[PDB]
RNA sequence: AAGAUAAGCAAGUUUAUUGGAAGACCAUAAUCAUUCUGACGUGCAAAUCGAUGAUUUAAGAUGUGUAUAGUGGCGAAAG
RNA sequence: GAGGCAGUAACAAUAUAUGUAUAGAUAUAGACUAGGGUUUUCAAUUUAUUGAAGUGAAUCGGUGUUAUAUAAAAACAAAAAAGAUUAAUAAUUCUUUAUUAAAUUAUUAUAAGGUAACUUGAUAAUGACAGUAUAUUUCAAUAAAUUUAAGAUAAAUGAAUUAAAUUUUUAACUAUGGAUUGUCAUGAUAAGAAAUAGUUAAUUAUAUAUACUUGAUAAAAAUAAAAUAAUUUUAACCGUACCUAUACCGCAUCAGGUGUCUUUGUAUCAUAACAAAUAUUUUAAAUUAAAGUAAGUAAGGGAAUUCGGCAAAUUAGAUCUGUAACUUUGGGAUAAAGAUUGGCUCUAGCAUGCUAGAACUUUUACUAUGUAAGGAAUCUGACUGUUUAUU
């Protein structure tokens, strides 16, 4: 038979940070642009405020 | 609006002097800008290549400057032909 | 010796059909021939060598 | 010594010469009219070139200052004189500007071909 | 371990698009696909002629006329606003001549 | 950096966003060769190895095809 | 032709009491072209010697067109894919379902319909052409659910780990209409907006639509017709084994050099590192020399050593405050100088996976790997760039 890695120590720590444990401010080593880009949260932001206005008028 | 007096060469950083930055100041203003259109009344027209200039909108091409859509030495002798 | 663009395409193909029959005095090439699917000639010869070898 | 620079560079001009246009207009008996078609820019020369069509044929000529596609130019002997047009050299008052002058008659034009010069 | 299947030559050029595409017994090829085609153009207003069918032009001879044409005087060259242009402007030219 | 939008104060002028220009800044793969005057020095090798360094969308790197020959060719120049 | 130095320098040296196995150890791996030419496979005798066998094409390359009087196996061009067989060939052999071209057969429309965009047998179209940035999330891949199977644990565990499959409206144009309206950004309209009714398409990431840089505006030529069914001792010539570095080039089984592509899992910017997959490999001694080539640590002093701080050491990621003289008004600047960083349990926002705050606890938190020493002056060159292949 063959080998296959096994990733039960992956999907623990998985849940972790699905509850927001291990995201501090000592496990950062990337800038604030790198972990969440500025670009995309302004085209989130002014595509939902662009269909409530058209739902207020009709 | 960020820059006080320098204007649109400040792509070209603290290097080439001072007087051959102020050259390129009055060239590339002229350049960059859109102009009325002649045909349809549009101001849609701009530049492509040295000595071509057409619209957007009625897509018609008109010959003029390097950097201007008029040149000076060629409006003079517009006026001596309409006498 | 003024000519107009239309016409200057003719004398481009009259200039490229003389290098191709000056290519057949030159020493020392291979010949050209047409493409075998295309050229029905050969097609007709060889099959005629072919079934007189069945007589 | 060496063949120097000059010299050397004259005849690598013999194995490989420069290439141009070298635009002419046609000779016409009587004035006839003709239309701009389109402009175009060649790889050496700066100034842009013009297609005119004449009696269903196209030729190639230097493009004058104001001049747009579809417009209307005569060519003769006694054309009118105005922005645009082919006319003799007699008729044209003095004080104004011409940009492509033949040597001879019936010859395609030797003076100002290239641009801004007049 | 798998191991995707090539067949050919590896240069990446304009004529050597290739996908990959799985197989019932469970092998991977990279199976080679047609040259990219674009859509025809009028000759005067440069807008996009549809309903004609795009293709490299050795299949184009192979389709029915009607799948090359438009029922249309010109119909293969022009968009159809151009020759309300050229009918109008070619009997008012004839108007012009016999007053003159 | 241009360009564009709003909210204030009153011909204009402060504050906040959007936008993404430049022979701008920094790293991996790839490239080069400053220092140790390190290793080796009948060597792995008729010019290599290790650490340390310099480099990034361009006046770059590279396969194939055609052109240039010894009082001659090619050269951002050291014979 | 044969000595001394001399069996000296210099290189090679994994474990098992019975084994076609159980273990250890080092190295990423696989395909096209240039070069090599039988090294391929098998049998017999000991990386050798001899002897047999092995390369199957209408749709895979060449043979065709040209680069402004001899030029392309990566530019242009009629057409196919699965599934199995051999000791060795397989888009070529065999089975199943297709496609192109040419020659002979049977049959026949010469025009209708829509106000319009257009629909149906009803010709005259093209090959054919820069670079960068942003927005689409097509496929594919992840993630979840389900159904069959596998391997292990002294014990224990709301049921862990691995494998296979089945599922998870927009742009143009036309007719009415008569003045407003969009994008992440720049806007569009009396040369007719929104709103209605309709006709075409949606180019599959090497794509589509916009925008931006230029005294650079981004190749040639051969090449065309069409309805339905059928037939064929119809589709010529050449190459198709094997190796990608112990089967190339450096006189060699040489730590050097050599065009293109593909490649699984953890990895909160990445990088670095480890594991999969696949390929190779058999037996001297040792708690003890000196002097070497590498890697570590050091009480007290801190450049007194030296031509010279040559070599080594200190600093470093991310968040928050703060930032001078000078100036070609753009810069200097990430200047300098301070403070914070773990684990667990919650609270609060909306964009739903990112960010602030609070309580409890400990031999206190970027630091395994990766990661700027700083300041003040003088001479010379404006800057990006290039150069004596080997001092
Ligand atoms: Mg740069
Ligand atoms: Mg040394
Ligand atoms: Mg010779
Ligand atoms: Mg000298
Ligand atoms: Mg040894
Ligand atoms: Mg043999
Ligand atoms: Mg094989
Ligand atoms: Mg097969
Ligand atoms: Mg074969
Ligand atoms: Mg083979
Ligand atoms: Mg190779
Ligand atoms: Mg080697
Ligand atoms: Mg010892
Ligand atoms: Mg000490
Ligand atoms: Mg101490
Ligand atoms: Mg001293
Ligand atoms: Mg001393
Ligand atoms: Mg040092
Ligand atoms: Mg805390
Ligand atoms: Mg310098
Ligand atoms: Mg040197
Ligand atoms: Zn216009
Ligand atoms: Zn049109």
């Amino acid at each position: 038979l063959d080998k296959y890695n096994s990733k039960g120590r992956s999907r623990i720590y998985k849940e972790a940070v699905a509850k927001g444990r291990h995201m501090g401010l000592g496990k950062r080593l990337g800038t604030a642009n790198a972990r969440l880009n500025k670009k995309t949260l302004w085209i989130k932001k002014i595509r939902v405020m662009r269909k409530e206005l058209k739902d207020m008028k009709a | 609006n960020g820059t006080k007096k320098v204007g649109i060469s400040g792509r070209f950083g603290a290097r080439y002097g001072s007087t051959l930055r102020k050259r390129m100041k009055k060239v590339l203003e002229t350049q960059k800008k859109t102009y009325e259109c002649r045909a349809c009344g549009k101001t849609s027209v701009k530049r492509d290549v040295v000595g071509i200039w057409t619209c957007r909108s009625c897509k018609i091409k008109f010959a003029g400057g390097a950097y201007a859509y008029v040149t000076p030495a060629g409006t003079t002798f517009n006026n001596m032909l309409k006498q | 010796a003024i000519f107009s663009l239309e016409k200057q395409k003719v004398m481009k193909q009259e200039r490229l059909q003389k290098a191709k029959i000056l290519r057949e005095k030159i020493k020392g090439l291979k010949e050209k021939k047409k493409q075998y699917y295309l050229d029905l000639a050969r097609q007709k010869a060889d099959k005629l060598e072919a079934d007189k070898l069945l007589n | 010594g060496k063949v120097t620079r000059k010299i050397r560079e004259e005849t690598k001009k013999l194995r490989n010469p420069r290439k141009l246009s070298s635009p002419k207009y046609p000779n016409f008996p009587e004035t006839t009219q003709g239309t701009v078609v389109d402009l175009v820019h060649e790889r050496g020369r700066g100034v842009p070139l013009a297609h005119v069509k004449f009696n269903d044929e196209i030729y190639s000529l230097i493009a004058t200052e104001g001049l747009y596609t579809g417009q209307t130019i005569f060519i003769g002997d006694n054309a009118p004189i105005s922005i645009g047009n082919i006319t003799k050299l007699k008729n044209v008052p003095g004080g104004m500007a011409v940009h492509s002058i033949e040597y001879d008659y019936e010859d395609g034009g030797c003076v100002g071909m290239t641009g801004g010069a007049y | 371990h798998k191991i995707i299947i090539h067949k050919g030559r590896t240069y990446k050029t304009r004529s050597n698009v290739r996908k990959v595409v799985k197989t019932p017994s469970g092998k991977l090829v990279a199976r080679r696909q047609k040259k990219h085609a674009k859509f025809h153009r009028c000759h005067e207003c440069n807008t996009k002629l549809l309903s004609i069918a795009r293709m490299r032009p050795a299949e184009f001879s192979r389709q029915k006329v009607s799948a090359r044409k438009v029922n249309r005087p010109l119909g293969s060259t022009t968009c159809g606003k151009c020759v309300k242009e050229k009918i109008i402007e070619a009997f008012l030219n004839d108007e012009e001549r016999i007053v003159r």
